[PDB]
């Protein structure tokens, strides 16, 4: 079991930045990799961003070296740094823990959205 | 990639292109099975039975917990992410016992929760009850039989004693212990480190695992895969199992192909192609499938893991289409295929199969050096096939074959026996090359001192 | 044919001759399982525990019907004798598959006398119902769990309402979903192309199959036969069967014999003939029997099919007497027989098993060079064999063995490891002879130039 | 003995010693399965299922019998100690068959006491019946459902009449039939020969073994041994069995260890010592163990006979310590582990596993000629093995390895296929070698002649 | 299902000759062989005559040359024609149709008898 | 089956000697040997002395030498003649007969002691 707490979600004027910060607790010395999905309406989960214990980071070609994900391990917490937020971005924001046995654990999932103007 | 077209020339028939669905992850969910069913008596009636099926559950209870307890070879920094798992322990573990170690020690900070819900579960006569947490998902418990104890005996001990209450729970109880027996006490080590079909559980207990946890073949699938025994618990009788929810993807540029292998004449004798009975491409890469653990849907094979294994020999180059090294073995019966449809036409030994081209007079004979017979609708509108007539797809694409010197050099056997023989042969050729060679060194020594 | 007294020699016991007893065609009749029971209660009561398992069914009943679909491998002349049967599809289809289609497809004139019956069995309550036909023999239709519901479902929703009626329909349709799964759901494809053996629907239905379609053995093979799947009627939930009725006849002129290899002496070390189980003769022909398949009657061996395979080795020619050929392996456990009662006397190897002629203190010694101990009645009264004191038969047949130097040439292994070892000692050598190859020319290149 | 220590630097980890328990001697004991049960309605109300119950009974119950006839092999001084056992019969008998005529024969004096009880059996109602005898065990007797008939349908003759009551006697018996079958149904022959494993027929009858006759391992053991039928009464339905409770003694001076083979990397590519998975010592001996019969309790194995295979390879050396004879094989799938725990270290090839020292960014390379690497807790405090971080444990016995040219020439091929194609390689070396002789015969005439 | 209806039995005079005709309906494309069976009093059904669908034609000991069958394919009739008819020629005779996975098919047969003089 | 009927025990005197005989019974020609066992209290069965149908006879190692066992095999006795008795040989004496097949048959065992001075 992993508890994901996922936060600072919200509107946000369009061109903007923000950052989303995951808190995860648990048993996260099984935990190989922590990151974020997102649920844009009438599509799956596409994946965001991920950290894994190594360091090494991944994003989707939506993705990347556009955003940027970070933590800080001494609190378990797994942060998303948003900037140059668009239209196409909003979506449900998932905080994901992925066990080395692949098991994957979600948050809850906070809304972010964008001003029409 | 496979060169179809021209594997058909040894009777080698690649066919049905699947894609894969692999899990690249699982949704993890928690069952509790209460082995113990609650009675309404008042009185103790059925504690008689209760007794002798607890005294039964020891068989399987007993030595599943042994085993158990033989996974905690992670010795317990932790909570922390890219902490410590654990110490090792003093013996030895195999990847797969530290994997379900792994495994047990993420599932671990269940067992507060646990010892929150048993308080619940002890008291409940509800059959399947579902209790929430601060973790996400409910975690469900199974109270074995309940549903028969408060339906029929509930009423039973009133309406027909203790006698006959007591009869039906003894029963109830013994045939659910062989039930149990049945899922729980075969290969029990491997049962614990590799886990128990989802599909046997449900089966006990009619889950309905959607409606409890959340396509056909995907149900199918999620019943395939293994729920890992978590613990255990000897005193209140009762296992909890981790239900793993497979999420899906199609993997990309993947296929998955079958392969037929129809019987092939050298010099009126059959041989075949013994090629796995799947064969499956990634990108450039071309292997065998090992099919067997996945689910064929329709349109994908639905596995839980990527079953490619490459293929060692000149397999990968004949499936390449470099016919020439195909390896030959022979026919032993009736299981390898003498002729096969394809593609609208024929591909057959017409040597071993009464082929006809239209009607059952005009046999199609074929050269003595030419292993298979390739009927085109261009060459025969209405093949017949051991008197069986069949009109040839006038849109398949069946290519028409020119025969040709297909020499087939690589011969195999599948039979230690023919491998034991034909090698004692090769050592009693060896040993004759030896008595020459002592021979003709002793003849060396004679020229040489004269 | 087999030289039985000369195989004795080397411990092989060619014992037990019964004839076989081949289908030479099959009576069909017609089995249609009709999923759904019909309830009587007159207010729907039972109808939410049908629903959920219909929506059990689905997944066994579409997985069969999909896969029944592709033996619509054959497209549709047909209705005239001679005629074709249809055309080939695009794809591919192996012989097996070919020859389920073309079953199907004979069948398929059934579909508008199922369109008939299907009005009758959709409305009747009663558990197995015959309808006669235009066709001569009548068809038969099960419903599946009828006598249960109307004996005991139909009495229980008046006498206990609803909510036990409910439970008891819940208990046992899933516990008949779980009977079905046993029959239906594995190895899909191979069920659809090769059938169900009748023995497990029958076990699902109680099926008085000679009652219901028309010796003991001869109804067990009746049993091991296998059903085709005609149809799936997803909408209905009906399963289509066609049963086959054998009409055996006894095979002239073929006997199967048993074979049981004792262990052979070769300087104290224990070596065995691996001949197969079975071996059987078709006048001249002599070659082994795949058994495994058959009715072992006590006269005879009905088989589906003639289960004789050439003995592709010099098999054939040691069983045919040319003992001197028959390959040689070593024992690897207590599998293999030490000694055997043979014709009223013993043949074994007494190296490794206290053979005595007249009591347990005068041992019958063989010299190191004889590999088996034959052990008439004219030389023992009364054989002990380690301890077990055994009367000889006088009038046993056991002819007398004066030992010979059988030289057995032929040793061959059963084991992979035991060929790659010896190949990797062969292929040594061999690199050793031409490294002297190598040398050898070398020194004719040096004394040329000289 | 192994050399443990130095099996490990080729990934070849003997773990877990147990010691072994053997079956010195078993108490037998008799078992009487009446299969018929006893009604009470007192008009034959139940005759009509019984009749067709007997009809199905048939199709075991004279199979069974037909093969006990067979075990009539030994003719029937007997009655004395170290007496004739009996003839021998005219025919072939295994010695697996004349130890189970043996049997028969010293179980027949039982059949005058089995006359006396079935005067017994015949009359009573009770469902598990002792009769005790002159000879010292009581014997025992079940009578198949009569619980469930005296309790349920003994009151339901009255309650619902005839109707219902034998409804339910249709179903009950033709249950009971369908486990019967499961039972007494498979390999006949080896049924009769070997006998039938109590487990089942306890599971039939829910007997109290302990009760009925008399830790949990023993237990299990108890119920894993084959109780032999004796008797088949084909006009009363009865089978008569003899229980046979084991004697378990601690073998002294045994040790079964497992042997877990880890890839080894020879090249860049993956290779394992292909040991068998079981090897246990007799003092001084050392060969492989078939447990897979027997019971694995926590401290020893238990099994019904010493399951101890002498290794026949250079195996027993490479066991013994002699590493450079060890068989190395390919690796072929995920089944091979790439890791291990070990006395509180790892032991991997780092070269397919990203082994790390103190941290997921300090990789532990091994150079290619090293095949594994052995990572002691003087070594590395964290290791990492992909991406899991384990701590080594400080009181590891982990011996450190300090690496060398350990060269495994005894390269080996589990697979048919590589072994005809490493063959036929050498075949046709074989043949060059063979024309270079003829080659070089011919110069040495041309020479000669000149 | 190949429905076969058999005729032209019934009572003649011994030495006679007689024409049976079996009419074939039904998926007879499907048929591998067309012929005819006869069942004396307390026998099994011997056959008497088949024709494949290639034309091939056998016969038991008892009927070769003796006897001879024939189709018209036009209307998928099966006649078997009886001549020089004995005391032991008397029997039911059997119209059967055998397809290629080896299913047979019976008609209900029709009497043949012979006077007694 | 085999019955066996132990006899000859009781008390006797320490130093003194004693013929223990069994009577069996049965199908004695599949018994592979007749001996006997003793239970002490507080543990198992030891093995005292058995005598294989060939004549080949063992002792456990506080037996070999001490005892002697016989047999009168035209009557089916098997006689165990016990000398030197000792305080620690008192225990309850089991006949027992073994079948080639290793069944184990026991006798109701008699009662062996020997007075405390």
């Amino acid at each position: 079991e992993v508890q994901l707490v996922e936060s600072g979600g919200g509107l946000v004027q369009p061109g903007g930045s923000l950052r989303l910060s995951c808190s995860a607790s648990g048993s996260l010395s099984t935990i190989k990799a922590l990151g974020w999905y997102r649920r844009a309406p009438g599509r799956e989960r596409e994946l965001v961003a991920s950290i894994t214990s190594a360091g090494e980071t991944n994003y989707a070609d939506s993705a990347k070296g556009r955003f940027t994900v970070s933590t800080d391990n001494a609190k378990n917490t797994v942060d998303l740094r948003m900037n140059s937020l668009k239209p196409e971005d909003t979506a449900v924001y998932y905080c994901y823990a992925e066990s080395f046995v692949l098991n994957i654990y979600w948050g809850q999932g906070t809304q972010v959205t964008v001003s029409s103007g | 990639q496979i060169d179809i077209t021209k594997l058909q020339h040894v009777g080698v028939l690649v066919n049905s292109p699947k894609g894969m669905k692999i899990p690249q992850n699982f949704e993890t969910r928690y069952l509790i099975l209460s082995l113990i069913p609650k009675i309404e008596d008042s009185n103790s009636c059925g504690d008689q039975q209760i007794k002798q099926y607890k005294r039964l559950l020891d068989r399987l209870i007993i030595p599943l917990y042994d085993g158990l307890r033989l996974m905690k070879d992670v010795i317990v920094t932790e909570r922390f992410f890219g902490g410590v798992i654990g110490t090792i322990a003093l013996g030895v573990a195999t990847s797969a016992q530290i994997t379900a170690a792994v495994a047990l020690v993420e599932a671990k900070q269940a067992r507060s929760d646990i010892e929150k819900l048993k308080e619940a579960i002890r008291d409940t006569n509800k059959a399947v009850q579902s209790v929430q947490s601060s973790v996400g998902p409910p975690i469900v418990a199974i109270k074995s039989v309940q549903d028969y104890v408060n339906k029929e005996i509930v009423p039973s001990i009133a309406r027909l004693g203790c006698e006959a209450a007591g009869l039906q729970l003894g029963i109830a109880l013994t045939q659910h212990y062989s039930e149990l027996t049945n899922i729980f006490g075969d290969n029990i080590g491997s049962l614990i480190e590799k886990g128990i079909k989802l599909q046997g559980i449900a089966s006990l207990y009619r889950t309905n695992i959607t409606e409890i946890f959340t396509d056909i073949y995907d149900l199918l699938f999620t019943e395939s895969i293994k729920v890992r025994v978590i613990d255990v618990d000897l005193n209140d009788y009762s296992i909890t199992l981790q239900v793993r929810l497979p999420l899906l993807t199609r993997l990309l540029n993947t296929q998955i192909y079958k392969v037929d292998s129809i019987s092939y004449n050298i010099q009126n004798r059959e041989w075949y192609i013994p090629l796995p009975s799947h064969i499956m491409t990634k990108g450039a890469f071309l292997g065998g499938a090992d099919v067997k653990e996945c689910i064929e849907a329709p349109s994908s094979y639905i596995c839980p893991s990527d079953p490619g294994f490459v293929l060692n020999h000149e397999m990968e180059s004949c499936l390449s289409g470099n016919i020439s090294q195909c390896p030959r073995t022979t026919v032993t019966s009736d299981i390898v295929p003498r002729y096969a449809f394809v593609n609208g036409g024929v591909v057959a030994n017409c040597i071993t199969t009464t082929c006809t081209c239209n009607g059952i007079g005009n046999r199609i004979n074929q050269p003595p050096d030419q292993g298979v017979k390739i009927i085109t609708h261009k060459e025969c509108n209405t093949i017949g096939i051991n008197g069986m007539l069949f009109n040839t797809n006038k849109e398949g694409t069946l290519a028409f074959y020119t025969p040709d010197d297909i020499t087939l050099n690589n011969s195999v056997a599948l039979n230690p026996i023919d491998i034991s023989i034909e090698l004692n042969k090769a050592k009693s050729d060896l040993e004759e090359v030896k008595e020459w060679i002592r021979r003709v060194n002793q003849k060396l020594d004679s020229i040489g001192s004269g």
